[PDB]
This record gives C-alpha cells, structure tokens and sequence, in this order.
C-alpha cells in the first residue's frame, strides 16, 4: 500500500511548488491519477485478503473504501475551487494540503493491519477535517460545530483505546489477521459488557448512532463543501469499517448486547426521516439524510449475518456516492443564493434544466431506486433483518416510505413550482458544477452493472 | 455572503479576567498590560 | 461605527468578464485547461478505462473458478453414487467428542 | 387550436353579449356607455354582464376586479389585459 | 331550520359564516386599516427593492431569515425542563424504544425457542 | 458446450408438423426468412471469427488445489497450519456453494421444460435439491458473518452431541 | 377584511359577492341552460325583494342568514373555469414563464441569433433604467409619512415619465409562451 501513500504524500510538494494559478490543475490532475491506480486494490481472492506487508492490507470491504477516498479527492477539489477563488495562495494551498492530509490518513485508516494503527490513523482523521470545519466554514456556527464533531469522538473513541490495549495485553497482538486466527468467545460478564461497549461506542458515535447523531447536522451544514463531502462519503464509513473489524472479537455477546443498540437505530431511522420531511435548511436534510441510512448500516453490522455485512457495504459505498453528489447540488444553488433555506430558490427547472437532472437522479439515488446500488445495499439489509425479526419489515417499509417522501419533496421544493420572482442571478450552470455532478453520478451507476466489487468480504 | 469572522461582541467574551464569569469571579478587573501596578 | 471594516463585496459573475467561461477560473486560458484536464483524466482516463479494466478483472474473487470446480465435483460424485453433499463438512473419523 | 383574440374581435364579442341583454337597448350602446350612469342598471345587472363576459371569453374575472369595470370599454381593456393581445 | 357548520382543526370556519366578519365597529376597523397600512409598507419596501435595475439578486426577506433561524437556532435557548416537556420527553423519546425493544425481543425469543426445538419450519432457508 | 452429465437435460422429442387447414401459417415462411436472411450472415461472420481463433489457438487451465491438512488436525494458535486450513475450508465453502447452485438451476430448468406436468415429473431434481439444501444447511447455515472453520467445527461438533445423545437415549 | 386597495369589503360588496357565488354554484347545481335561466331569474327576484332595506341592521341579518341559506345549499364540485384556482388548467403554463432577465445570461452566439430582438431589448432596459430614479423621487415625494397607506401606486403624473414600478407588470410572461 506504499505505492498509494507515496503519491499521496508527493501531492503536497505538487501543491506547494506549482504555480500560483495551476494548483487546482496540478492536484486535480494527479489526484485523479492515484484514483486511476487505486483499480490495483482489486486483486481480491475468495479465500485470502490481499496482505501487502506487516503494516498494511487490504480485504474486499477495504479495497471499495479506498476506490471511493482516493476518488472522492479530485471532486473535492473541483467542489472547492470555486468558493476559494478570492483566497490567499498560502491559505489555498493550505486547505489543499489538509485535504491531501485527510486522503492520506484515511488510505492507512482502512488498510492498517493491526488495530492501534488503525485508532492512530482513525483518530488522526480528526485534525485536518477540523481544521477545515472550524477554518474554511461559512458561518458563526462552526466553531461549535467542530467542538461537537471533536468530543462526541473522542468521548467515544477514548475509551476503544484502552480496550484495544486491554486485547494488545490478553490476546498479544492487535493484527487483524491473528485475531482472525485467535479469536477467544467473549462470555457474558460485565467487564466483557462495558469491554463491548469501549470497542462499539466510538464507531457509534462516527456512524453515527441516533441520540448520538447530535454532532452531524452541526459539522455537515457549517463544514465547507470539501467538508461536506469527506464527512458525508468517507468519513462515516469509518464507523461502520471499524465495526465490521472489531465485532469479530465481540462474539457471542453481540448477540444479547446489539439489541439496545439495534431498537436506537430502527426507531432512529424513523425519527431522523422523519425530520428530512419538515428540514427548512437544505443541507441539514441531507444531513439527517445521511443518519438515517447509516442507521441501515449500524442494524447490519449489529445482527452480523452475511447478507447484512454485503448489504451494508454496498450502502456504505453508495450512500457516499449519493450523499456526496447531494451537498455538492446543495451547494450549487448554495453559491447563488447564498442561502441554505430550501424554501427561499425554488421551481429551478425552469432555470437550469440540467442541474434538475441531475437533481432528479440523485434524489431517485435516495430513495433507493432499482437496480442502483443503493436499493441493492437497501435491499440485501432488509432480506437479513428479515431473517432476524420478521416484524422488523413495519419499521423498514414505513422507513421506504418516508425516505422517498422527502427524496422527491427536496426534488419538488427546490426544482419544482413557480420559480422565486425577486431571485435573478440564477447563473447558467458551470461546466465545472456539470462535471462535478456526472463524476458522482456516473460511476454510481455503473456500479449497477458489477455490483459484486462493493459486496465487501464475503461475497 | 462571505466567511463569518468574529466581531467587538465575540471577542470581548475573552476579555475579562476570567471566562465564565460568576458572582464572585464579577469584581475581578483584568491584569494590567505590562503587568506593573501603581505604588499606591 | 464599530469595529472599521471593508464592505461585503459583491457577487462576481464569471460568464461577464468570459462568457466562455467553464467555471474553473477566471483565466481563461487557465480555465479551458482546467476543463480538458478534468474531461480527460476524470472521463476518458478514469471512467472509460476503469470500467474497461473493471470489467476485464481476472476471475474477481475466484466466483467463475468456484462454478466451474463444482461442475467438476457434482460431475465426480453423480457418477459413483456418491450424495452431492454431506451434512457434515469434516471426517466424523476425525474428532473427538467429548464424553458423556 | 385557440385562436388569437383581437381588440376589435373582444369589443365586437362584449358589444355582442351585450346587445343581447334585455335591459340594455342595442340603440343606444357604446364602447364608452357607463353600465350604472349612461344605461340605467342595477349592481346585480353589472354582475350579471361580468358573469356574460366569463361565459362569454371562458375565464373567470375575480370580484375585486369585476366592481370595478363599469363600461364596455373597460371590460375590453380588462380582457386585453389578461389575455395579452396585440403581440 | 339549518345544520350550523362545525368548524374543526383541519376544516376550519369559513370567512362567510365567521360573525365576527359582519361587525362594522370602528375599533375593529382601526384594526383592519393598520393592518392593511403595514401590509402595503411591506409591499412598498418589497418592490422598491424588486424593480431596481441596479439589484442583481436575492431580494432578502428578514421573515424567512428570522423564521429559519426561530425554526432551528432558538428552540435550545426558549427551553425549560418542567412536568410537561419531561413527560413528552419520556413518553415520545424512550417510550417507542422500550416498545419495540419488547416487541422485537419476545417475537426473537419465541422464533428462538422454535428453532432450538426444531418446531419451525427452515427447510430451505440456507440464505441468512 | 458443457457437459451434458452434470447439467441433464431429457431427450426432446418434438412432434411432427401435421397442418389439418389449407391456409399456410407465417411461422415457416418467416423460419426460411430467419435462416436465409439472418442465421446465414450470423454463421458466416462466426465462421470468419473461428477462422481467426484456428490462426492463434492458446490455453488456459482450471486451477488445481491440492488438499492441506484441515482444522482438526491443526494445533490451536497455530496460524500457519490454521491459515491453510481455513483457506482450504473457503474454498469449500465457495464450492458447495455452487454446488447449491447448479442443483437449483437443475430444478428451475425442469419447471420450466416440463411446463404444467412439473409437480409430477421433476420429482427426483426436487429430491436432490432437498438433500443438497439440507447438507448445506446443516454444514454452513447460522454461523454468522464472522464464519471460519472453527465455527463449522464447532457447529459440527454440537450437532454430533446432539445425534449421539439422540442415539443414546433412543436405545 | 382582505383587499388589496380597501381594508374591508363594504355591505354591498359582500351581497354582490354573495350573488356570484350563489348564481355559480346555482349553475354547478342546475347544469342545462334554459333550467339554470329560470332559476336565476327565481334567485334574481330573491335578491331583489329586500334591495331596498335602508336598515343596516336588518340588511346585514339578511346577507347573514342568506350565507346560511347559501352554505347549506352550495355544491360539493362547483364549476371551476380552468384556469381559474382549483381549475384543471390552473398554473399549468407557469413552468414556462421564464422570466426576462434571463436573456441577459444568454451567450453572445445564442444572442447573435436574434440580433434585432436584443437590439430591441437593450432600448427597453436603458428605458428602464433613465426612469428608475424619476418614479423613485416620484414616489418619495408623494407617499405620506408613515409610509404608504394603500397598495395603490400612482399613475405618472408628468409628460416623458413612466408610472412608477411598472416593470415587472409590462414584463411579466405572457399566458401561454
Ligand atoms: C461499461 C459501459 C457502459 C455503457 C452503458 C451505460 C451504463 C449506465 C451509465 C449511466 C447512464 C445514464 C447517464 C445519462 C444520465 C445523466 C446525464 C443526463 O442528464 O442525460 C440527459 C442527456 C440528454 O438530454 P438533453 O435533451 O440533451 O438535455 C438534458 C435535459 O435538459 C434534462 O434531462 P432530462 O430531463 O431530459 O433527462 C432526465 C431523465 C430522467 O429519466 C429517468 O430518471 C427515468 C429512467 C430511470 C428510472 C426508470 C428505469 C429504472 C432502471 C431500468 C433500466 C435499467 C435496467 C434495464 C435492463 C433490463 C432489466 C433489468 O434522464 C434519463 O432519461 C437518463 C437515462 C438513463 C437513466 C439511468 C437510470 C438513472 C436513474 C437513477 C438510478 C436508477 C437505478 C440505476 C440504473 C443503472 C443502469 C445501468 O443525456 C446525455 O446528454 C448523455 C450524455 C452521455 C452519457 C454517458 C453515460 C455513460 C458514461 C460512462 C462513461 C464511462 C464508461 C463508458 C461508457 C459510455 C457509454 C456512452
Ligand atoms: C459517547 C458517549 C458515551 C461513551 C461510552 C463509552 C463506552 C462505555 C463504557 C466504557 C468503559 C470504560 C472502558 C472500558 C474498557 C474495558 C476493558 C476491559 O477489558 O475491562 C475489563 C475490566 C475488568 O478487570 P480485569 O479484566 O483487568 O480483571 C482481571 C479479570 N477478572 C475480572 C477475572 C478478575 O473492567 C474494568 O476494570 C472496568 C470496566 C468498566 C469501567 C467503568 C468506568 C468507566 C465508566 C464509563 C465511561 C464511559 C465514557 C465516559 C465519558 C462520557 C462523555 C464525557
Ligand atoms: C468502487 C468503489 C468506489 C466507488 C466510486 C468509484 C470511482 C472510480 C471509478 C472507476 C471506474 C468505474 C468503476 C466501475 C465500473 C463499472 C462498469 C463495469 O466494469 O462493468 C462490468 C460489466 C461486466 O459484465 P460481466 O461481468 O457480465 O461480463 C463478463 C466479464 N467479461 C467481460 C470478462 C466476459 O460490464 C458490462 O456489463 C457491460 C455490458 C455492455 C455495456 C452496457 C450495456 C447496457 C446499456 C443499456 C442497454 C439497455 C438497457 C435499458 C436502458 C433504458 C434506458 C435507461
Ligand atoms: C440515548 C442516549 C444515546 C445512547 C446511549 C447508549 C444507549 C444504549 C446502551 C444502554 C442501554 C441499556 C443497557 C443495556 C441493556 C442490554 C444488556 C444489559 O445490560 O441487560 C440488562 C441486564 C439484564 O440482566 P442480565 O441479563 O442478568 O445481565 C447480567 C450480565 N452479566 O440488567 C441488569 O443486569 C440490571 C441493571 C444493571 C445496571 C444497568 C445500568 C448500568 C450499566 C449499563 C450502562
């Protein structure tokens, strides 16, 4: 994994020795290089993970993960561009350079072999996303909104530390691999309970878990769009990565410990879709949008069955793909009207009909349209929660409703309608915006034609 | 339109001698600049 | 008049000064090198040939192998009267149960 | 289909309408001829003729505009008006 | 001699059958002229911004601003835990959660105690 | 082609055509149409790209594992013979899989060959679809996302209790 | 109690709007034409047995009791025209009022196609914009203090000037673009 994290790292000599007009140009295109060499990762086998080294690896839950991090970079900096034009060059090429450091944190967050590397990396996540919340963010709001995202994670993931060093002194190592191989039953005490709830608690807070979610539709609303993005497609995933890894040392309690855990997300997804129906701020129904599907994941990764694990990455991925393309519609009418509020630009097909397009099929992307991967994620965890509790089907189908009665009502409120009269510097749309929408769109729909590279380990 | 930075009202929140001022902490005037006090 | 600050500025168009404009920069030299880098290392480069070597990946997973080595094994064990499948997946020869 | 109206088309249709009234003679009208003052109606007869003219054209002319147009003229000028003649 | 109209919560009063309507008070035309006073300011203060040719943009409305802002930003600090807000709290808060947690963990202990007897019916389940 | 003995299929026997009306149905004329405007360009565009394979003609092979020692004769905490084990047991696993597969095939392609006298006459692929299904199901079924050859040992072993004691008490 | 102009419907403007609604929902009830004429003429001689009622007092229980009368004998699918409100061709055409200001973000290839319509256009918007400042100081001039009053807007009231905040009414979409 060392010819990824190099080119990752020579990205910052790229972005401070480039000229001063060419530095979206530069890391733009040799972003999209690395994200060209990231098809590499798919030497996947259906017995063994591909095992680079002592230090890194990479299974076919991680190789999706890095394919959409090291894709996600160059639409971040084609989303940042533009609201960054009227920037200081060292502050441009600093942000640059936080967003080159997340890539780089997060490409050794998914392949770190042992465990306290991967809460290293993890956790060092934190600093160049908070950074570029609390820096490059718009409004009052986040400052506060970076001192959520940072002590509802590291509330949690403090004590995932000492539990991860208590398995470093019991078992003897924290390599994923061993731990495969030396997995002990986790019996039913309460040290081993409060010991399952250090190793799930901060993958809870980062999925995030509802009464947890509290931190996300502050740091996705106040956060910039590059923000918006890594948060939205990437750094969620963290959570539901770190619980597919930890949950294989959490066995048998899992099976008595998940169900307070199981009832927060399927009651949750209902309240928090429930909020997308009456959201006034565009990109804080995207926002409560994205816990909602993330509580799918949380249920899949809680009743561990294979179905479930398959589902749940295929939404993982395409819940990024999907959410990330909805901040960045958001933010193109967020950078002509200079409003979040849904309600102020509306009837927006009239004005530019592309951009409904594309709105249209990111909202069909929401709520789940066949045969995209989002229904097929969708799909795969309803099929295994239906195998765990057959009335959990009320609470999913209801949820299959709601979800798309604030897919189309978005589609129907900002795109439909009269349009606004005392709004007119409604701008054609860019060709970069154009790009930036049909670079999220099209690779999420031609992964319906091979869906079986995002079905994670155990297809 | 722009980026929101902090104005007179957010920044004399850390001003005071202390930051959460309370009934005690209220009479606490702030530490001269050079930090020398007059003979009195 | 508190705290002496510049004025908000106004919205800047950038299809006034270019109505050409791609929307990358205001350059517009740079601007239209920035839209064919994008167009051709994220369409033409990324898209088009990584679907191409997506599509063209080497038995992704061993799924095509695993049909085709059951093709084998049902084909070994119709013909010697063998059932296709045990209920057991190792040697009951082999393990030592617990007594009772 | 729907052919285009013109103002001479509208005022022949309104002044049509109205020489079929038996309260107003076909003698005496005008473009210019006051319902109330020049012909010697009623409110109930010029709610009347402004329901005429929505059977007549097929849209509706809302109360708060239709009190108010007194003379043919007006409801010519009121029909001009919202169907956008003279391209 | 006539069914009177029952106005409800979703099929309100007619503005024809109000009694209040048909009241020419002048103290309660006062309030229909002031009323009618600041509504044609507002209108006048709207469209002497909506016909400049100099605007190029968003006409800002402080109605919709301050109502996003009453909608999110002020709900926290309008806040007071007392009997009513605690006990919409409990019973909408942990309330659904404590349902479903029994509803889901009885019908998971019964289809529990039909497997591990074999009284249920998973001939061809081999799909999990 | 494949092979016939893993995927069967009876001999069909279609009948002969015996027209009773006078009236010539379309059915042959667009069947000459077929053969003579389509499945002849079809066949000589195929035979052209036969021609270039005869030119180049190279191998692949079905990869050949050969059988490592399996889990129960690996020490415990012994990752290098209890790696191979478990890789040989995925494998298997992805094999008895396809297994399940091709038995399921075997039985949609009766219903649909047989058409309305299915129930009767595919009650041998129903038969081996209920043995495969039951060997599946008590060999991998509810072991969970986190499945290794320890939990099918496991499983197994519990399942050998049970039908020991289940011999014991019956006797 | 909602107008535009006035702060209030006068008595006879609600017994003239009463007799609308009641002659349109009387033709919602009785749909053949000759029938519906007799029934107006019938409902015409109603409303004239008590038009000369000097009492306000007596008129005004008699518009309320004829809203009862009205209200319990109105039509549950009243005839709508179609594009008035609730119609079925109502706003239907309001996704193609594109407004005007969008032919100022046109591309000059795509302006060069209709070169006498701009050429037009540009005479309408330097119109607009030398007659801005002279309805601005009109209306400042004339609107009392405390603001306006009423909605009304003044006409122009010299020779060469524009009646003051009039381009979103001569601009405005047509009915059917
Ligand atoms: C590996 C090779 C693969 C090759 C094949 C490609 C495979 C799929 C790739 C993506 C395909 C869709 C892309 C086009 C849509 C986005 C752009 C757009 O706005 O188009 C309008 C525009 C035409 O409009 P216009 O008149 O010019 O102006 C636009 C209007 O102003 C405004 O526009 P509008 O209002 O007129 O249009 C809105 C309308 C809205 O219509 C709809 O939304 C209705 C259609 C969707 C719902 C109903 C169908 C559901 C699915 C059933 C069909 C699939 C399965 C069928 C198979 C059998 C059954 C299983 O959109 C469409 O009709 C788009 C048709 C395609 C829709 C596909 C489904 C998207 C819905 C959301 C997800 C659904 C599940 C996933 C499906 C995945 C399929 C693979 O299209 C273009 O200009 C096309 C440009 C080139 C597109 C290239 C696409 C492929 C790119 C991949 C590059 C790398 C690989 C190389 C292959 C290249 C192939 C050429
Ligand atoms: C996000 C907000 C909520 C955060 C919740 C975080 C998870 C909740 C539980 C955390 C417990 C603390 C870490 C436990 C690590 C367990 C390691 C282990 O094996 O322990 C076995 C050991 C058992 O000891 P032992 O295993 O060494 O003993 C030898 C073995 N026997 C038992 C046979 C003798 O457990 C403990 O020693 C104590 C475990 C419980 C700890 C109680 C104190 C912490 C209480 C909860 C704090 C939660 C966060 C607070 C912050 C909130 C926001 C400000
Ligand atoms: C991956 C995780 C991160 C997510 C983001 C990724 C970003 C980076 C992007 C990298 C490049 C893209 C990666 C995904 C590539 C997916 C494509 C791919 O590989 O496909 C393989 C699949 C492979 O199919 P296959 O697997 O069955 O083929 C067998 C394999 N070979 C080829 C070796 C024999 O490609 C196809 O299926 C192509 C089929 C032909 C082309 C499409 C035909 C259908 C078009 C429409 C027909 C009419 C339908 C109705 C239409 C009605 C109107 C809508
Ligand atoms: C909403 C905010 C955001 C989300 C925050 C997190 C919410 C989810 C986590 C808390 C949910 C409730 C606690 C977990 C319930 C399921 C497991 C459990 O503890 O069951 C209750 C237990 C049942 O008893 P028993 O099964 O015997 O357990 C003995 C274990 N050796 O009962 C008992 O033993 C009696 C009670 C013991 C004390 C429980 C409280 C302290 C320990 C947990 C913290």
């Amino acid at each position: 994994m060392l010819k990824y994290i190099i080119p990752t790292m020579m990205l910052m000599p790229l972005t401070w020795l480039s000229k001063n007009s060419m530095i979206w140009i530069n890391t733009t295109l040799h972003s999209l290089l690395i994200s060209l060499t990231s098809l590499l990762l798919l030497n996947q086998f259906g017995d063994n993970s591909l095992n680079f080294s002592l230090t890194f690896f990479s299974d076919s839950l991680s190789t999706p993960l890095l394919i959409l991090t090291m894709w996600l970079l160059p639409l971040m900096l084609m989303a940042s561009q533009h609201h960054l034009s009227k920037e200081n060059l060292a502050r441009k090429k600093l942000f640059i350079s936080m967003l080159i450091l997340l890539q780089l944190f997060l490409i050794m967050t998914f392949t770190a072999t042992e465990l306290i590397f991967f809460y290293i990396m993890f956790e060092a996540t934190l600093v160049p996303t908070l950074i570029i919340i609390t820096r490059w963010g718009n409004q009052t709001e986040r400052l506060n909104a970076g001192l959520y995202f940072l002590f509802y994670t590291l509330a949690g993931s403090l004590p995932l530390l000492v539990a991860l060093i208590y398995i470093q002194n019991t078992m003897g190592s924290l390599n994923f691999l061993i731990l495969q191989y030396w997995v002990q039953p986790m019996p039913n005490s309460w040290s081993n309970t409060f010991m399952w709830l250090a190793c799930m608690m901060a993958f809870m807070v980062k999925m995030p878990l509802y009464g947890l979610h509290l931190w996300l539709p502050k740091a996705h609303v106040e956060a910039p769009i590059a923000g918006s993005m890594v948060l939205a497609a990437i750094l969620l995933k963290l959570g539901g990565y770190g619980m597919m890894r930890i949950t294989l040392l959490l066995n048998p309690i899992t099976d008595f410990m998940a169900y307070p855990f199981i009832m927060l997300s399927l009651w949750g997804m209902i309240m928090t879709s429930s909020i997308c129906l009456r959201q006034t701020d565009l990109k804080s129904l995207i926002a409560y949008s994205s816990v909602s599907h993330m509580a799918l994941v949380i249920v899949a990764i809680l009743i561990q069955t294979p179905w479930s694990y398959m589902g749940a990455t295929a939404l993982m991925i395409a819940h990024g793909l999907t959410s990330s393309m909805l901040f960045c519609l958001a933010n193109s009418n967020y950078e002509r009207v200079h409003s979040r509020t849904m309600i102020l630009a509306r009837g927006l097909q009239t004005l530019l009909p592309l951009m409904a397009a594309w709105w249209l099929l990111a909202s069909l992307t929401n709520l789940a349209l066949p045969p995209s991967i989002n229904l097929i994620g969708e799909l795969f965890v309803v099929m295994s929660t239906f195998s765990w509790s057959n009335i959990t089907i009320i609470l999913m189908g209801l949820n299959m409703v709601i979800t798309a009665l604030y897919s189309l009502y978005m589609l129907i409120t900002t795109q439909r309608g009269k349009h606004t009269h005392h709004i007119n510097n409604i701008l054609p749309s860019f060709t970069r915006e154009n790009a930036l929408m049909s670079l999220h769109m099209l690779p999420l729909l031609l992964l319906s034609l091979n869906p079986k590279i995002i079905l994670g380990p155990l297809y | 339109a722009r980026q929101w930075q902090p104005d007179v009202e957010w920044a004399e929140q850390y001003g005071g001698a202390v930051m959460y001022p309370t009934k005690e902490t209220a009479h606490w005037k702030p530490p001269p600049w050079n930090d020398v006090d007059p003979p009195k | 008049l508190r705290w002496q600050e510049d004025p908000e500025p106004e919205d800047e168009n950038l299809y006034e000064k270019n109505p050409d404009s791609h929307g990358y920069d205001k350059d517009p030299a740079v601007d239209v090198w920035n839209m064919r880098v994008v167009f051709f290392f994220g369409f033409s480069i990324v898209l088009v040939l990584g679907s191409t070597f997506v599509a063209y990946l080497p038995d992704y997973r061993m799924q095509e192998w695993a049909r085709r080595e059951a093709e084998r094994l049902v084909k070994y064990r119709e013909a010697h009267g063998l059932p296709l499948m045990e209920s057991n997946c190792f040697d009951p020869s082999k393990i030592q149960l617990p007594e009772d | 289909d729907a052919p285009p109206l013109t103002l001479e088309g509208i005022k022949d249709r309104v002044l049509y309408v109205l020489k079929l009234y038996d309260k107003i003679d076909p003698e005496k009208l005008s473009v210019n001829s006051h319902f109330m003052k020049d012909l010697g109606l009623d409110s109930l007869d010029q709610v009347e003729i402004i329901m005429a003219m929505e059977d007549e054209f097929g849209f509706e002319i809302p109360d708060i505009d239709a009190e108010k147009l007194m003379c043919p003229q007006e409801i010519v000028d009121y029909i001009a008006d919202k169907k956008d003649v003279y391209e | 001699s006539f069914p009177k109209y029952e106005p409800s919560r979703l099929a309100s009063l007619p503005t024809t059958l109000d009694p209040a309507e048909y009241d020419i008070s002048s103290e309660t035309r006062k309030a229909q002229a002031e009323r009618l006073a600041i509504r044609s300011r507002l209108k006048r203060e709207y469209q002497l911004q909506y016909n400049d040719p100099s605007r190029r943009g968003v006409v800002e409305d402080p109605a919709l601003i301050r109502w996003t802002c009453a909608r999110s930003a002020n709900v926290y600090p309008n806040f007071r835990p007392n009997t009513k807000t605690s006990l919409l709290g409990a019973l909408f808060g942990i309330g659904p959660l404590i349902f479903w947690y029994y509803v889901f963990k009885t019908d998971r202990d019964r289809k529990e105690k039909l497997i591990q007897e074999g009284k249920l019916d998973r001939t061809f389940n081999i799909s999990y | 082609s494949w092979d016939k003995d893993v995927y069967p299929e009876p001999p069909r026997r279609t009948p002969a055509p015996s027209p009773q009306t006078s009236l010539p149905n379309p059915i042959t004329y667009l069947t000459k149409a077929f053969d003579l405007l389509v499945d002849r360009p079809v066949t000589l565009v195929r035979e052209f790209i036969e021609r270039q394979h005869a030119k180049n003609k190279y191998y692949y092979y079905h990869r050949e594992f050969r059988r490592v020692p399996d889990i129960t004769e690996c020490h415990e905490k012994d990752v290098l013979c209890m790696f191979e084990a478990e890789m040989q047991w995925k494998r298997d696993y992805k094999v008895d899989q396809e297994i399940v597969n091709i038995i399921q095939e075997r039985l949609k392609a009766c219903q649909q060959r047989e058409g309305e006298s299915h129930r009767q006459n595919c009650a041998k692929e129903l038969q081996q679809f209920t043995q495969v299904v039951k060997a599946y199901q008590d060999r991998y079924h509810d072991l969970g996302a986190h499945y290794s050859a320890r939990k099918c040992l496991a499983k197994q072993k519990q399942r050998m209790l049970a039908e020991r004691k289940a011999t014991k008490e019956a006797a | 109690a909602f107008l535009p102009s006035a702060a209030y419907l006068t008595h006879q403007q609600k017994v003239l709007q009463l007799y609308k609604r009641a002659l349109r929902h009387l033709e919602s009830r009785c749909v053949h034409r000759d029938k519906y004429r007799y029934f107006a003429c019938l409902l015409r001689a109603r409303f004239d047995e008590h038009k000369n009622e000097k009492d306000m007092v007596k008129a005004t229980q008699l518009l309320r009791e004829a809203e009862k009368e009205f209200w319990h004998g109105q039509h549950p699918q009243p005839y709508i025209f179609p594009e008035s409100p609730g119609g079925t061709s109502y706003e239907r055409y309001e996704c193609y009022k594109v407004p005007e200001w969008c032919l100022d973000d046109w591309h000059p290839s795509e302006k060069a196609m209709y070169p006498d319509y701009f050429a037009k256009r540009e005479q309408w918007k330097k119109l607009r914009r030398e007659s801005w400042e002279r309805e601005v100081k009109q209306l400042q001039e004339e609107t009392p203090v405390g603001g306006p009053r009423t909605e009304a807007l003044p006409p122009a009231r010299k020779q060469g000037d524009l009646p003051p905040l009039w381009w979103h009414i001569v601009t405005r979409p047509r009915e059917r673009p």
